[PDB]
């Protein structure tokens, strides 16, 4: 159990059991995308590997082997980083499944270095925070190759599978990289430190400083700074003087780096001296990565108070620069995931028809993140907005980032096989560090396409599992206080009873647990009055 | 190698204002010029400097390119202690925007034979006005790559998007047999101190007292205006009729607008009296 | 709960407090 | 001694969050008024950007919003209508 791998394989049971993926959807997105969009095909790649996330059910790319075939460079990396999330969780068969596309170490092997950099990066994937059987392979792959592409995927791979462990010498093997000065696998090296020293505050981010000025890559400064913010979580007023060092930088990089820092720092903490600090750096930077950063890191402030953020953002989302729009969309994005705020929606819905593109992109993945599990029956909305994003789908003449954004959006609505949530706070209000990183990683998707599968981190299954002593999962029956039309799925392609009573097994949404009773008098009573998650049963009989 | 809209090119201040104050000097016709510095990587181009074409007399055609010229000048810059190599080259549209005609077409293959990562800039003198600078790169899209039918680059970040493409580069060929390059500006810290020094008045402006009497012969002219202005107004707010049409008013108002023009005069008035006020009194005090 | 109340409402007191510093940049900024 | 010591805050700061609210409010109004002003203004560069309007004055009207005007010095045409005029 404390190892995780239990978890994982009831987890991975669930989503398979409970799969309600529509595979007509992404057949109509595949069908509407124009073959020559590098962008349209890799962002359907991205969306079918969000929506199967862990249901093992490939079904969709065995069909379609001729149109993945088309794939070239990094679309073919997302294309075989993308398995990594569909077969996430799978320990025992993650290794057999990704060995026809991993370096054999004899020259014969015909694979593409991107498709053996994108399934090291898929082990890392399906490994994440339980890397302790394949760290010393990727450490071993990671040693063996000098092509900056295998390294990319081996460095990212193997920050995922030991995230936050603080490990000595996997950082001086990703140090050895990132000093080999490569543009693309010193990006991943940089995020890959961060990852690994999450919330030390090391002075290892002093060094990790002191190389980003020596570099010229802006990449390797990107990722470095992204790794600096990432040491730097948890950790409030011991990080603001790393954090005053950043921001005061000459180089807009270094304070973009300096927005996160001070973002993962405060997480949750709704302080206003961060908060403070973060609006001025949203209108007195000339950079407008900065701008974008400082918005954006408000919704990692302010997520644990989700009601204050639309009205902080509401006077940012009608300032004329669209950067500032755009991170005000993804602040009310991650700031309300899962939690359908009624004000939330009512801000987003103006910036989904913004004159610029890329707002729209924000504005369409941010409605989804709000959206997440909700139906059409609890807001009539939903089914405008899934309306709305076929429509975007379907249209020729719509800007190619605002189909990738309505692409990710579908995706999003759909994930898990609409049986994960993203969600930033456990049920006990702890921080899920794999949530609030995966979301910090996933926002700077605009540099770099491959880190939109760091979503998946914060995808958190909305199951109730019910275990005997033996943590095997007994068939008993529960009763929801509820209609079944505001817990049900979406129906595919074409006063009430308020005693839903389904298996005891099933997914549980965070609004349905309010209403979930045991019988009186059923075989297994719970040892404690818990309405979701792994609940263990004393067996009366 | 795919090229991928990630790349970003770097224009140096000086660079800026040497293809600016060029592209005036020839306004007439287009001036031609090269750019000097190195490739920073596959997706960063930096530039620091250009020296300006002698060009021939043909209005119409870049093709008088002389080889010497460039080699003397090279050599000579070695000798500066800036052996930099030339990283492209700027040609100016005054007035015809940003584009890449059949002539221009032709020179960037000319170069890019010597240098796949040449980088060509096309300068407005004219409509890069106060604030705002007209300016623009590009760089040919293969043909062969188009003939198949296939994305000329990989887009991993949105930023070659940023900027929409003027409908004339759509109609001069934009996205078929060239692209854009997005343009952002690399300054120093001592540049910018120096930039702020530029526009400072002197010290001693302040201390230029106007002559007593010709500033009170404007205080007089514009009380006379104040009372012409206030007359018009009185006029103006009494034969207005509770049909008010504001249309009618922006079209044509009183004295153009006695009210614009008596808050402009009030406010002109303050102030050059109360500046005349400092002026001469910290003089008092301090002599 | 009773102390709650007076809790809660310093929080939100707390965070509009702010508000005053973010209006100020935008009115600069604008 | 509860009543007179830790609830009496209640009482306090709600009065101050009164007029907080509505200061912040009004000083937000005015930075938003101006700042629809110059997002306006912006736009209006790319309304100077389009094509202008002729002008038309239609000598015959047809049946389903046909109009055959008199261009100025072209002369008439068969043409359809908008989308909000009666």
């Amino acid at each position: 159990i404390l190892s995780g791998e239990t978890s994982i394989q009831l987890t991975l049971q669930f989503l398979y059991s409970h799969n309600k993926s529509d595979l007509l959807i992404l057949k109509t997105i595949k069908q509407s995308v124009e073959m020559r969009n590098s962008v349209c095909h890799s962002a359907t790649i991205y969306a079918n590997a969000i929506m199967h996330a862990g249901t093992t059910v490939d079904t969709f790319l065995r069909e379609n082997l001729d149109w993945l075939s088309r794939a070239t460079n990094w679309a073919k990396f997302s294309a075989t980083a993308g398995l990594g999330v569909i077969h996430r969780g799978h320990l025992q068969q993650g290794r057999s499944l990704m060995a026809p596309y991993l370096p054999q170490g004899g020259a014969g092997g015909g694979g593409s270095p991107y498709s053996e950099g994108g399934a090291l990066y898929a082990l890392g994937l399906i490994h994440a925070n339980h890397g302790e059987g394949i760290k010393q392979f990727l450490r071993d792959s990671l040693r063996s190759t000098n092509v900056e592409v295998i390294q990319h995927g081996a460095c990212l791979g193997l920050g995922l599978a030991a995230l936050g462990t603080a490990d000595e010498d996997v950082f001086e093997d990703i140090k050895n990289v990132l000093y080999t000065d490569s543009a693309v696998a010193g990006e991943a090296a940089g995020i890959s430190m961060g990852l690994l020293m999450v919330g030390t505050a090391s002075e290892k981010a002093g060094e990790m400083l002191a190389y980003a000025h020596e570099t010229q890559h802006e990449k390797i400064i990107r990722g470095l700074a992204l790794g600096i913010a990432l040491t730097v979580y948890g950790r409030e007023e011991e990080a603001d003087t790393l954090i005053e060092q950043m921001t005061r930088d000459q180089d807009p990089i270094l304070r973009y780096g300096g927005m996160y820092a001070l973002a993962l720092a405060y997480r949750g903490t709704s302080n206003n001296k961060a908060i403070r600090q973060l609006l001025h750096f949203a209108v007195s930077d000339v950079s407008d990565d900065v701008r974008r950063t400082a918005v954006l890191a408000l919704g990692f402030v302010l997520y644990s108070e989700p009601e204050q953020t639309p009205r902080i953002v509401s006077l940012l989302s009608e300032s004329y620069n669209p950067h500032v729009r755009y991170g005000a969309a993804l602040a009310v994005g991650i700031s309300c995931a899962g939690t359908g705020l009624s004000e939330a929606i009512s801000l987003l819905e103006p910036l989904t028809s913004d004159v610029v593109d890329f707002v729209r992109q924000g504005a369409l993945i941010a409605m989804a993140m709000v959206m997440v599990q909700i139906t059409e029956a609890m807001d009539s909305r939903v089914g405008t907005f899934r309306r709305q994003l076929e429509k975007i789908i379907l249209d020729k003449h719509e800007d190619t980032m605002s189909k990738m954004g309505a692409i990710l959006a579908s995706g999003i609505l759909d994930a898990g096989g609409r049986n994960v949530t993203i969600r930033l706070l456990s049920k006990s209000k702890h921080d899920k560090i794999t949530a609030v990183v995966g979301l910090a990683v996933f926002s700077q998707f605009w540099y770099w396409y491959p880190l939109i599968y760091f979503i998946s981190l914060a995808f958190s299954p909305t199951a109730f599992v019910g275990l005997n002593y033996d943590l095997k999962v007994p068939k008993f029956d529960f009763l929801s206080h509820a209609k079944p039309s505001l817990f049900e799925y979406p129906k595919p392609t074409t006063a009430e009873p308020c005693f839903e009573t389904i298996t005891n097994p099933a997914r549980v949404v965070p609004a349905q647990e309010k209403f979930i009773k045991f019988l009186e008098g059923s075989r297994y009573m719970p040892v404690k009055l818990a309405a979701s998650g792994f609940v263990l049963l004393k067996d009366l009989r | 190698p795919t090229l991928d809209t990630s790349e970003q090119v770097y224009i140096s201040s000086l660079a800026l204002l040497k293809m600016l104050k060029h592209g005036r000097a020839g306004v007439p016709m287009e001036v031609m010029g090269l750019m000097l510095g190195e490739f920073v990587d596959e997706y960063t181009v930096k530039v620091v400097d250009v020296f300006a074409m002698p060009q021939s007399g043909t209005g119409v055609s870049v093709e008088a390119v002389d080889p010497v010229f460039q080699t003397n000048m090279l050599d000579m810059l070695k000798q500066i202690g800036r052996p930099e190599m030339v990283v492209g080259w700027y040609h100016s549209h005054p007035g015809f925007g940003c584009w890449l005609s059949g002539v221009d077409i032709n020179t960037q293959q000319s170069f890019e034979a010597l240098n796949q990562r040449a980088v060509a800039v096309v300068v407005d003198p004219i409509q890069s006005v106060k604030g705002k600078v007209v300016m623009d790169a590009f760089r040919l899209i293969n043909p062969q790559t188009m003939m198949l039918g296939q994305e000329p680059r990989q887009t991993t970040s949105n930023l070659g998007h940023l900027n929409k493409p003027s409908i004339q580069a759509l109609i001069h060929g934009l996205n078929r047999h060239y692209y854009s390059i997005a343009i952002n500006y690399r300054k120093n810290e001592l540049e910018e101190k120096m930039l702020l020094n530029l526009h400072k008045k002197k010290w001693n402006d302040g201390l230029t007292l106007k002559k007593f009497d010709v500033h009170s012969k404007t205080n007089e002219q514009t009380v006379q205006e104040m009372l012409g202005l206030a007359i018009k107004y009185n006029k103006a707010v009494q034969e207005e009729d509770e049909l008010t049409p504001e249309k009618l008013v922006i079209a044509k108002v009183g004295r153009q607008d006695a009210k614009k023009h008596l808050e402009e005069h009030v406010s002109n008035l303050m102030s050059s009296n109360i500046i005349q006020t400092l002026g001469t009194m910290l003089d008092t005090v301090i002599f | 709960d009773l102390y709650g109340r007076l809790k809660s409402l310093e929080r939100q007191i707390e965070f509009k407090g702010i508000q005053e510093e973010y209006v100020k940049d935008e009115l600069k900024n604008l | 001694g509860l009543r007179q010591y830790y609830l009496q805050h209640i009482h306090e700061l709600q009065l101050r969050v009164r007029n907080k609210n509505h200061n912040l409010q009004r000083l937000e109004a005015q930075r938003n008024d101006l700042n629809s002003h110059v997002r306006a203004l912006k736009e209006e560069l790319q309304l100077l950007q389009e094509p202008g309007s002729y002008v038309g004055e239609v000598v015959k009207v047809m049946g389903k919003s046909k109009v055959l005007v008199k261009v100025h010095p072209e002369g008439k045409y068969v043409v359809d209508i908008d989308k909000n005029i009666d």
